């Protein structure tokens, strides 16, 4: 309806993209550690057989 | 056995490597969103200047 | 780690003495129970031709 100015909606879109990567970067921290405890029990793990 | 779970060991964490490059890529991709909107803010200030 | 792994298979697939020769048994030494190391004589293959 042209009410608020344009670089008020380009700053919104900016921030939720930003979001979205950050969230990108926290799933792929879990990602990662995840990769250890593949083994579903505790008692299987590389590190206890040794 | 002692041998076989080195071997396992060694290949969980170069998987974990692997995944670390994804987790750079996002943060790669924050800084180009920073790096956009920086511009953007600029353009709009050269007619106004002139 | 497949190095390593390797040189473990070896070593357990080592633990089946065999005979280089088509021969005859002559001067058996060893009795069950032993406990030999890799310079102790075991027995002798004799070949009946050359």
């Amino acid at each position: 309806a042209n009410l608020i100015g344009r670089e008020e909606l380009q700053h919104a879109r900016d921030a939720v993209t930003s979001a979205q990567a950050q969230l990108d970067v926290a799933i792929q921290q879990y990602n990662a550690n995840q990769a250890m405890i593949l083994g579903t029990k505790l008692e299987d793990q590389p590190a206890v057989q040794q | 056995e002692k041998a076989k779970t080195a071997l396992a060991s060694s290949v969980r964490q170069t998987h974990q490597l692997m995944i670390n490059s994804k987790q750079l890529q996002a943060n790669i991709e924050v800084q180009k969103i920073a790096l956009a909107k920086a511009q953007s803010d600029y353009n709009r200030r050269v007619p106004l200047g002139n | 780690a497949a190095t390593e792994v390797r040189n473990a298979w070896l070593a357990l697939e080592r633990t089946r003495i065999i005979s280089p020769m088509t021969g005859y048994v002559s001067r058996r030494a060893v009795q069950p129970g032993a406990q030999i190391s890799p310079t102790t004589p075991l027995m002798a293959v004799v070949p009946a031709t050359n």
